């Protein structure tokens, strides 16, 4: 007979964990330990502290993530955006537009 | 200009009373009834920012 | 007009390993095994399974 | 009797990596230029959070013992050191004023040349210690000299603290709430701070988020 | 201007040089 008790104590026995294979040089979205977000993933030199997790720039926006399953230190550009604007002639005169 | 900038950044982190700045923390852990009064919160912080 | 955004173009989820050698099912393939009347109880915590 | 505490006592406050940087926080500290508590040994009050230091040699200190009672009724924390590494538990245990020869548990875990220092925190997010580990010169006051204390652990254990004991000089003194400015070299590392309240310049320097400051009249 | 170099003249490179997230 197994038996299960629970108590206040923080449970240190669980079973398997949520993962997916890690994608480089490509805009996807993502989740890190709970960080979650979306962007280019990309490698790094940057030199995080064994303790250390996540890497934030200095507007406190997140710039970097370790991944828990190697060593490795991502760095996590933002997704490519921008405004997009119309030229165009007057449409009296034509119906061309860039 | 910087400070104008980086004051308009360092704002998306302020709670506004609402239960947290990470917008998918009330995504998450809300029900929508409860989640739009909390993102409302933060849209008028945002807004009025 | 308009904002353009490149899209996710696909979903990622990293978590820690959680495999380690933990011996759980000793129990099962045993040899001293007691009755009921003094069953025994056997202490596994403290690792994963 | 009492010592300076320098610029001692700064600490990890989360686990985020920064670059060229300052960075402000505020949490419990050891504020600077602080009257520590000279040794060379009762059992002490925890306060909000104890700083810890000794002149170690050769790992003489053998443990802590920390709770409410330290003395049954509750699992009290026990920490213990083997060579390089670490023995915890939580235990019921009555000793007398001699716990290193006395030798109902919830948690159990295993990991003058020198100063050593560490800092005894809860959270009431459970409990959490941080370390450091240096060459010192011989004299028995804490030198003149900055780095920060790393996490080792989390203890999920839930334990009432009130009050520590212990199983080279050494040094006691407790953390306050305070803001502190944190300044981050390139490799990710703490490597100056400025304790805010300390002085009317260093409440400038935090005023300014900044290290140095020009001539002039700054509110 | 310096036709050398952005052609710029000496005294507006010490004013291009002195004057000093998404």
């Amino acid at each position: 007979v197994l038996s299960f008790e629970l108590l206040h104590a923080p449970a240190t026995v669980c079973g398997p964990k949520k993962s997916t294979n890690l994608v480089k040089n490509k805009c996807v979205n993502f989740n890190f330990n709970g960080l979650t977000g979306t962007g280019v993933l990309t490698e790094s030199n940057k030199k995080f502290l064994p303790f250390q997790q996540f890497g934030r720039d200095i507007a406190d926006t997140t710039d970097a993530v370790r991944d828990p399953q190697t060593l490795e230190i991502l760095d996590i550009t933002p997704c490519s955006f921008g405004g997009v604007s119309v030229i165009t002639p007057g449409t009296n005169t034509s119906n061309q537009v860039a | 200009n910087a400070q104008a900038l980086n004051t308009l950044v360092k704002q998306l982190s302020s709670n506004f009373g609402a239960i947290s700045s990470v917008l998918n923390d009330i995504l998450s852990r809300l029900d929508p009834p409860e989640a739009e009064v909390q993102i409302d919160r933060l849209i008028t912080g945002r807004l009025q920012s | 007009t308009s904002n353009f955004r490149v899209q996710p173009t696909e979903s990622i989820v990293r978590f820690p390993n959680i495999t380690n050698l933990c011996p759980f099912g000793e129990v099962f393939n045993a040899t001293r095994f007691a009755s009921v009347y003094a069953w025994n109880r056997k202490r596994i915590s403290n690792c994963v399974a | 009797a009492y010592t300076n505490s320098f610029t001692r006592g700064v600490y990890y406050p989360d686990k985020v990596f920064r670059s060229s940087v300052l960075h402000s926080t505020q949490d419990l500290f050891l504020p600077f230029f602080s009257n520590v508590t000279w040794f060379h040994n009762p059992v002490l009050p925890f306060n909000d959070g104890v700083y810890f230091a000794s002149t170690e040699k050769s790992n003489i200190i053998r443990g802590w013992i920390f709770g409410t009672t330290l003395d049954s009724k509750t699992q009290s924390l026990l920490i213990v050191n083997n060579a390089t590494n670490v023995v915890i538990k939580v235990c019921e245990f009555q000793f007398c004023n001699d716990p290193f020869l006395g030798v109902n548990c919830t948690f159990e875990y295993v990991s003058f040349k020198n100063l050593r220092e560490f800092v005894f925190k809860n959270i009431d997010g459970y409990f959490k210690i941080y370390s450091k580990h240096t060459p010192i010169n011989l004299v028995r006051g804490l030198p003149q000299g900055f780095s920060a204390l790393e996490p080792l652990v989390d203890l999920p254990i839930g334990i009432n603290i009130t009050r520590f004991q212990t199983l080279a000089a050494y040094y006691v003194g407790y953390l306050q709430p305070r803001t502190f400015l944190l300044k981050y070299n390139e490799n990710g590392t703490i490597t100056d701070a400025v304790d805010c309240a300390l002085d009317p310049l260093s409440e400038t320097k935090c005023t300014l988020k900044t290290f140095t400051v020009e001539k002039g009249i700054y509110q | 201007p310096d036709p050398s170099k952005s052609k710029r003249s000496f005294i507006e490179d010490l004013l291009f040089n002195k004057v000093t997230k998404f």
